[PDB]
DNA sequence: TGGCGGCGGTTGGGGCTCGGCGCTCGCTCGCTCGCTGGGCG
DNA sequence: CGCCCAGCGAGCGAGCGAGCGCCGAGCCCCAACCGCCGCCA
């Protein structure tokens, strides 16, 4: 209990949230315009990865 | 002035570390926001600021306390918030101005109970030792460790930004280095380019120690029983203690090698008030010298003051007033070695690392005549040594007694007189020729050093001459 | 054209060594908690 | 006159050591053997 909360960048979404397939995967919430379209949409989800792959690179 | 490091973790979770705190608090320690003053480059992002509250409230609890409980409200400071690696923590740093040694675990131990039931109210913090001081050694074995000025700019102020916070100090010359990385950067500097001995309980005692053994002449360790057993003992309890006798023995013989003149060891401290009884008066005296002038000769010779004719030769059969004072010189003197004649080839290897030349019943060889005549006339040379490197001899009063002509040199089966002159107008002669009786007794170290002190009382004028004036 | 005999180096192993950490004995001293004594007079 | 500070003391335990003990590696000297050489037809 003692450890650190995990704080992350926006670059955790990506990495991890927007990758979740369907079945892992219900609903979101969200404001960002830039992720707003990928609340319940695949496609927008994985233009997001791409797009956040190739900036990081 | 030294300083006391304590170490107060400034407790980072307040709901494990402070299980049941006041809402109160908490509110209070989260309102309270800072700023870092006008000329600051410190980034505010990277610093907290709750934590920041609580470790200022904490460091001036403790300061005030201290404060109040040494009496000493003008006494140095300088406290350190930093992060580290798991845990908050504090530098505080506290003179010992009014407070001792013996006395800071009682204060310590008051201030965090002060803390706890002031600031944490009653909740003491569940860190591993929130609150504890540090100690030359891990552990209940070492004390307080009482730093000095130079520990602030040597551990401190090197710590930048990452995990730099605050600091609070009184100090002149750490009041600018309190949120600016710059001037905490120009002090390391300035510090390192400013940068010797060390003082200890147990060092002090050697470093007398040494002394007292040169000044006595030890020089093994049977001269240190001589003086005294139970102080040799003494000094040899422990393996610390036997290996500080041969460190010790080894560095007053490196000394001993490198003071200034024999004399300075042979020439005795208080006068002479008989020196009739002088076994070396009595033997000067039946040869027919004049004792007064052959003292003055022996000093001239073993001060190094003629040079050149810094030699003796003391003349006649063995045994006649020669091999008696000779061998007293030898017994009186750190280290002496006899010149084996008889080893043509490295007569001189016995004479090796020592401060008197003998040649004891011995004739001249040709073979280290020419390196024996720099020696004797006043220079320094480089000689080879039996199975040995060579090593330089200095100047040195050598001391011959011999029984046959030294001018007839040896060269191996032959014999020469080329070196006549030459050796002979570097040397005094010394008609030696009274034998002494069998009841004569032989001559004691204090014996000699009685003569050649005796020799500096009555100084005359020696004249550089080879053919010693007799007593008439 | 031919081989049978000893001497300086090792080189790890038993041993001394200086240090660390760890523990275990003397000293201590602001604090506490009573006991009692001119003085009220 | 039966309390008054109030002055005194006697510990008094949580500290302080400091001093030793017992590992812990870490050098250090020593002995059972290898390389090379002397010794004869």
């Amino acid at each position: 209990a003692g450890g650190g909360n995990k704080v992350v960048d926006e670059s955790y979404i990506p990495n991890y949230l927007l990758p979740k397939t369907q079945p892992e995967l219900q609903w979101a919430w969200t404001n960002m315009e830039q992720y707003l379209s990928a609340c319940l949409n695949l496609t927008e989800r994985k233009r997001l990865v791409a797009q956040h792959l190739t900036h990081v690179s | 002035p030294g300083f006391y490091e304590i170490v107060i973790k400034v407790p980072s979770d307040l709901d494990e570390h402070l299980p049941g705190i006041s809402d109160s608090f908490v509110n209070w320690v989260a309102e309270k926001e800072w700023e870092l003053p006008p000329d600051s480059d410190m980034d505010l992002n990277l610093i907290e600021q709750a934590p920041l509250t609580v470790a200022e409230k904490l460091q001036r609890d403790f300061l005030t306390e201290w404060r109040r409980v040494s009496k000493a409200p003008e006494a140095l400071f300088f406290v350190q918030f930093e992060k580290g690696e798991s845990y908050f923590h504090m530098h505080v740093l506290v003179e010992t101005t009014g407070v001792k040694s013996m006395v800071l675990g009682r204060f310590l131990s008051q201030i965090r109970e002060k803390l706890i039931q002031r600031i944490y109210r009653g909740i003491e913090p569940t860190l591993p030792n929130w609150f504890a001081v540090t100690k030359t050694r891990n552990g209940a074995g070492g004390g307080n460790k009482v730093v000095d000025e130079s520990y602030i700019p040597n551990y401190l102020l090197p710590k930048t930004q990452p995990e730099l916070q605050w600091a609070w100090t009184n100090m002149e010359q750490y009041l600018s280095a309190c949120l600016n990385l710059t001037e905490r950067k120009r002090l390391v500097a300035q510090h390192l380019t400013h940068v010797p001995v060390i003082r200890s309980k147990t060092s002090a005692r050697y470093m007398e120690l040494v002394g007292w053994l040169v000044d006595k002449g030890i020089t093994s360790e049977k001269q240190w029983i001589q003086e005294d057993q139970a102080s040799y003992i003494s000094f040899n309890a422990a393996s610390n203690s036997r290996s500080q006798i041969k460190a010790a023995l080894d560095n007053a013989g490196k000394i001993m090698s490198l003071t200034k003149t024999a004399p300075d060891y042979l020439v005795g401290q208080q006068p002479v008030e008989d020196i009739s009884s002088n076994r070396i008066y009595k033997i000067l005296e039946l040869n027919g010298y004049d004792p007064q002038y052959a003292a003055s000769v022996f000093l001239g010779w073993a001060t190094k003051k003629f040079g050149k004719r810094n030699t003796i030769w003391l003349f006649g059969p063995a045994t006649t007033g020669k091999t008696n004072i000779a061998e007293a010189i030898a017994h009186t003197v750190p280290f002496y070695g006899c010149v084996n004649w008889t080893n043509e080839n490295f007569p001189f290897n016995d004479c090796v690392d020592k401060m008197v030349i003998w040649w004891e019943e011995g004739k001249m060889t040709a073979k280290v005549v020419e390196s024996a005549k720099a020696i004797l006339g006043g220079s320094k040379v480089r000689v080879d040594q039996k199975c040995k490197s060579s090593a330089q001899i200095d100047p040195t009063p050598v001391i011959v007694t011999s029984n046959t002509n030294m001018c007839a040199v040896i060269d191996g089966n032959s014999t020469t007189f080329e070196h006549q002159q030459p050796l002979q107008d570097r040397m005094f002669k010394f008609e030696l020729t009274r034998r002494l009786d069998h009841d004569f007794g032989k001559v004691t170290k204090q014996e000699v050093k009685d003569f050649f002190r005796w020799a500096k009382d009555h100084v005359v004028e020696v004249e550089h001459e080879f053919y010693v004036k007799k007593g008439g």
